[PDB]
């Protein structure tokens, strides 16, 4: 329940290292800053300057150590820490529009990126000439991709567009991995390939993550409406419309339970029951506080997990447009709710 | 057990502070020596708590102590009947000393003390100074009296019927009229009859040699000309607060010694200019104090009264009626179902169309009747809103005109 | 300054006959038949007799929402505002009160179309309205208004 | 013709509801940034319009979108000396439409004012103020307008009788 404020602006977009001791936010501008955790302090380190542009998207590799930003510029570049300094890599996206979102691969060998060129771009290395080139995956989509989650096999990817709509695609690149291990979702996962997509046709897909099983995918909307598709019950959906503003990032603490957060300026818990085929409000997390009654004093844009992965989270955190970064202590909240369960 | 209070008193004696700063200076120290040094923290919260939440048994507040010296050299000084009608010995200067000391308790002490020494004997001390104003023929302390008086009338309203009840508002309504070179007693007088007059407390039949008719248009004539004297004009926006305070208490408009002023002068259009910039806002400028029971809206007071007979209705403009129509009909509508003034506006639109020839223009009488019937077809209960309905229909009833359907 | 050659070139306009706009989808089972909606001699026998919430749930039942015909639902609109403007002002949380979620949702659709074409007294019941599904459906009902892609 | 208080509290909660927004590139042209509802050129983009109204003049039009708000706003106007003083305030607002940081220095047509607010407004600007500003707008606009007209009334008099006095 720490609130750091950065600073008064927004942040787009933040990611974290292994160790979570340093941190990649962008501060509403060109610029990714890295800060250090010095004791109960925050020191900034380095600082990256090549983009043209505002950043929308950072991801950190945890074991490569190579950081991956995208920007309105229509650019992405690829961070490596020679002795130092950061030195990019560049990237061929391939795009004629500008970029909203990447997310690096578990197993670190691609990334893709979101556009609003109506596709996605699944990018990889090429020693050739020192490029990162990349491959499109525009069939079914119409409109903006806003958000990404990459599926534990390496290949499978989610999406959240503009088109009210949360497709699954298959990200197989053929020269740096071998075919998949099938999966509930399909066998017949060659590139480019729809394999799920959603019914719902109102509001904007703003945030989309996976389960840790890989079995469930759950996606937030504009509509007040949080969803999750159960591929062991035939790809079936389950919505809870809510009774507020809606949400924006959200994602797998467990694998039943969730945590979003939007412009709603608080996080808050949802809790599925595969039995009954049913999602239900798990209440507020953060109690209100002893005009707005939160830390964060504007809306959540991003929300990551630090400790315990999504198997079981401890920690997550919490990044939004009031220059802020919170840090949550799950059992905490256990604790401080005794109402509150987390299944 | 008794820390809060006993620095409180430590502290306004060695910094002069008020009462509010005084706490405000404690909590902000002890505040900080709580969070800078948490060791501390146990004993800073009990003395925090003694705030937040009397005196040991013989101290006594130093404020109190001075208003017992205040209040008996200045009641010395009014039954010392030689000094005052055959003057020997200098008094200007230590009478201003202790009405200068006296003003600075008043305004920044704690209210609960000086209520007490005022509200003392019933109401000794303040009884007094009402007399050693009516004895006293100097302006520079006539002047500090009433500054006194005005921090009084804010502690309690007891004290405005001491005042109101006594012959401060005879004499102050006597020098007004006579002495007029006075620009600052011409004003502050103005204003100290415009508060303890803002309860809606009855007088004296007696005060009305002074407070009635003639005492009006002087008031009307200051209104409407104003004085040479008056360079940043004040007096007017003065003397119209006093006269909407005057009608609070006086009831029966044919009976109500104002409205003959109205009648008798030869035009008014400043006072009704001025009226409905304050009925196109609804703000009372009468109500300065926060004391229960509320005493009712003084404008509407005002004109439900000029209203009230045909001889006062004529004083407006056309252009004006067609004004106050436009306002009136505003708030009907734009007012919620249970408030207070809803009704108000309803009576002083009845007293509209009964003493002017409204149904022979009907400005706005479409906006008006649509109002009506949905006031009729509202189904709350309260017992407002049943008053509220109570006055359409005898509204419709008496002009039928008002019932039909908007066309 | 001021140039002298031909400018005209740049007053037509290409991106009138572009290949990437925009399409929503619509139900293609209701184009050839639309749905009857709350028909009026069921509501107004309801109506007949007083029985106002009964009445109420015959015309949230039914909406031609799926329907891309525009009568249909105008005939729909002004037959469920036709109920709530005969209203009792206190029977009205009673109703709401009755409603599921997703029928508190399509009311607030169809009180944000009654404020757009107002009779005399049309819109002071609408407000009450409104006032109280929005205690039950908060905020979220008025997103799932705007969001709405296809219209009551 | 309804009343102020729920009228206001209609139009305060659909802007809570309106003003949930987010910065957003364009998707047809390179590098912009731009409020869609003013540009259009991206329908999916647009939310509804929702209209609220007292009365068939009184009304607000909230016509939402991803990045941008548009609250166009009518006010009453009995007699023809009220349309030209509404006429001539909004002007003489429109003209400050810098310091108004969420104003447009035009109308929509059929509407007195209209607003215009950004993502980049509620980033920087206390969402929750915004929203108090338009109502209080709403409710003090009738107020300074007979303000006007009591002192245009006022101002005729005293050019009536410097004139006749002289005779």
């Amino acid at each position: 329940m720490a609130y750091h404020s950065f600073l008064v602006e927004p942040i787009s977009c933040h990611a974290w290292n292994k160790d979570r001791t340093q941190i990649a936010i962008c501060p509403n501008n060109h610029e990714v800053h890295i800060y250090e955790k010095s004791g109960a302090k925050w020191t900034k380190v380095h600082e990256l300057k090549e983009h043209n542009g505002q950043v929308t998207g950072i991801d950190w590799a945890p074991e490569s150590n190579r950081i991956v930003t995208c920007g309105t510029d229509r650019n992405a570049y690829v961070w490596t820490l020679k002795g130092r300094t950061w030195k990019p890599t560049l990237v061929i996206l391939r795009i004629n529009r500008a970029a909203r979102c990447v997310r690096w691969a578990p197993n670190e060998n691609k990334f893709a990126v979101g556009s609003g060129s109506r596709v996605i771009s699944i990018c990889y290395f090429e020693q050739e000439n020192d490029w990162w080139v990349c491959k499109h995956i525009k069939k079914p989509i119409r409109s903006t991709v806003l958000s990404l989650d990459w599926h534990p096999n390496n290949v499978l990817l989610a999406a959240g567009s503009c088109d009210f709509k949360c497709r699954i695609f298959s990200a197989y690149i053929k020269e740096v991995e071998e075919r998949p291990a099938p999966t509930p979702w399909g066998s017949k996962m060659p590139f480019g390939e729809l394999m799920f997509e959603s019914s719902s046709s109102c509001g904007w897909v703003h945030g989309v993550c996976f389960s840790a099983s890989g079995s469930r995918v759950a996606w937030v909307s504009h509509d007040s409406t949080v969803c999750l598709a159960d591929a062991d019950k035939k790809m079936a959906v389950a919505t809870l419309a809510s009774e507020t503003l809606p949400l924006l990032a959200l994602t797998f603490i467990t694998d039943n339970s969730l945590v979003a957060a939007g412009h709603d300026c608080f996080p808050v818990l949802f809790t599925y029951d595969a039995a009954a085929g049913m999602l239900s409000f798990g209440g507020r997390l953060d109690v209100p506080k002893q005009g707005l009654d939160s830390l964060h004093k504007n809306s959540v844009s991003q929300i990551s997990v630090l400790s315990g992965g999504k198997a079981k989270c401890s920690q997550f955190c919490t990044t939004g447009m009031d220059g802020g970064m919170s840090i949550w202590d799950v059992k905490s909240l256990e604790s401080a709710l005794k109402d509150l369960k987390i299944k | 057990r008794t820390i809060g209070a006993e620095l409180m008193e430590l502290v306004r004696r060695n910094t002069g502070l008020s009462h509010e700063l005084c706490r405000v200076a404690i909590g902000i120290i002890v505040g900080h020596i709580q969070a800078s040094v948490p060791a501390s923290s146990p004993v800073m919260e009990q003395v925090l708590l003694s705030l937040v939440e009397a005196l040991p048994s013989g101290q006594v507040c130093h404020d109190q102590q001075r208003l017992e010296v205040i209040f008996a050299d200045l009641a010395r000084r009014k039954d010392d009947a030689q000094q005052r009608s055959w003057a020997l010995y200098e008094d200007e200067g230590v009478i201003r000393c202790y009405l200068e000391e006296l003003l600075h308790i008043l305004t920044d002490a704690d209210p609960e003390v000086c209520k007490k020494m005022c509200k003392r004997n019933e109401f000794e001390s303040v009884l007094a100074l009402v007399a050693y104003y009516q004895m006293e023929h100097r302006a520079s302390l006539r002047l500090l009296l009433l500054k006194c008086f005005g921090a009084m009338c804010s502690l309690d309203a007891a004290i405005i019927s001491t005042l109101v009840s006594s012959v401060l508002p005879v004499e102050l309504a006597r020098d007004m009229q006579t002495d007029t070179q006075d620009h600052q007693k011409l004003c502050y007088s103005a204003l100290i009859l415009a508060m303890v007059f803002s309860m809606g407390e009855a007088v004296p039949y007696a005060h009305y040699e002074h407070l009635g008719t003639p005492f009006a248009q002087f008031l009307l004539n200051i209104v409407e000309d104003g004085l040479p004297l008056d360079t940043t004009e004040q007096l007017p926006d003065l003397c119209v607060n006093l006269l909407l305070a005057l009608n609070l208490h006086l009831p029966a408009a044919d009976q109500n010694v104002i409205m003959a002023a109205l009648s008798k002068h030869a035009n008014v259009k400043i006072f009704s200019e001025k009226l409905l910039l304050l009925l196109n806002r609804g703000d009372d400028p009468v109500r300065i104090f926060k004391h229960e029971p509320q005493p009712p809206h003084s404008v509407l007071k005002f004109l439900q009264d000029v209203f009230g007979s045909p001889a006062t209705a004529a004083i407006f403009y056309h252009t004006d009626m067609m004004a106050l129509i436009d306002i009136t009909v505003r708030h009907i509508a734009d007012l919620s179902p249970g408030d207070k003034l809803r009704m108000e506006y309803l009576s002083l639109m009845h007293a509209i169309v009964r003493t002017t020839p409204y149904l022979q223009h009907r400005h706005r009488l479409p906006d008006l009747q649509a109002i009506l019937r949905r006031i009729l077809n509202e189904e709350e209960t309260s017992p407002q809103c049943q008053m509220d309905r109570m006055i359409v229909r005898e509204m419709c009833k008496e002009f039928l005109v008002l019932g039909e359907a908007p066309s | 300054a001021r140039n002298t050659l031909s400018s005209r070139f740049r007053r037509v306009d290409i991106d009138e006959f572009d290949e990437n706009k925009f399409v929503d989808e619509q139900e293609e089972a209701a184009a050839a038949a639309a749905e009857p909606g709350p028909d009026p001699s069921e509501v107004d026998g309801l109506l007949r007799q007083g029985d106002m919430l009964r009445a109420f749930h015959a015309a949230l039942r039914n909406s031609p929402v799926n329907t891309k015909n525009q009568a249909v639902k105008e005939r729909a609109q002004g037959v469920v505002l036709k109920v709530l403007t005969n209203f009792k002002s206190s029977e009205i949380e009673q109703a709401v009160q009755s409603l599921d979620r997703n029928g508190v949702d399509l009311l607030m659709k169809y009180i944000y179309k009654g404020f757009e074409k107002p009779t005399e007294n049309s819109s002071a019941v609408l407000l009450q309205w409104h006032e109280k599904a929005l205690a039950v459906g908060g905020l979220g009902s008025i997103i799932r208004v705007l969001t709405a892609r296809k219209t009551v | 013709t309804a009343t102020l208080r729920p009228y206001l509290s209609a139009v305060r909660a659909t802007l809570q509801a309106a003003l949930c927004l987010e910065n957003f590139s364009s998707q047809v042209v390179e590098r912009h940034n731009k409020p869609e509802v003013e540009v259009r050129s991206s329908k999916e983009l647009l939310l509804q319009p929702v209209t609220i109204s007292r009365n068939e003049k009184e009304k607000v039009l909230i016509e939402g979108s991803i990045n941008s708000v548009r609250v166009s706003i009518a006010v009453k106007q009995a007699d023809e000396i009220e349309k030209i003083l509404c006429h001539k305030f909004m002007r003489f607002m429109m003209m400050r439409a810098e310091n108004f940081f969420i104003l447009r220095r035009k109308p929509v047509e059929g509407y007195d004012i209209s607003f215009l607010i950004t993502n980049f407004h509620t980033e920087q600007m206390y969402k929750h103020k915004l929203v108090d500003f338009v109502i209080h707008f709403m409710e003090e606009i009738d107020k300074e307008i007979s303000e006007m007209k009591l002192s245009v009334n006022a101002r005729a008099r005293i050019v009536a009788e410097e004139f006749l006095k002289n005779f």
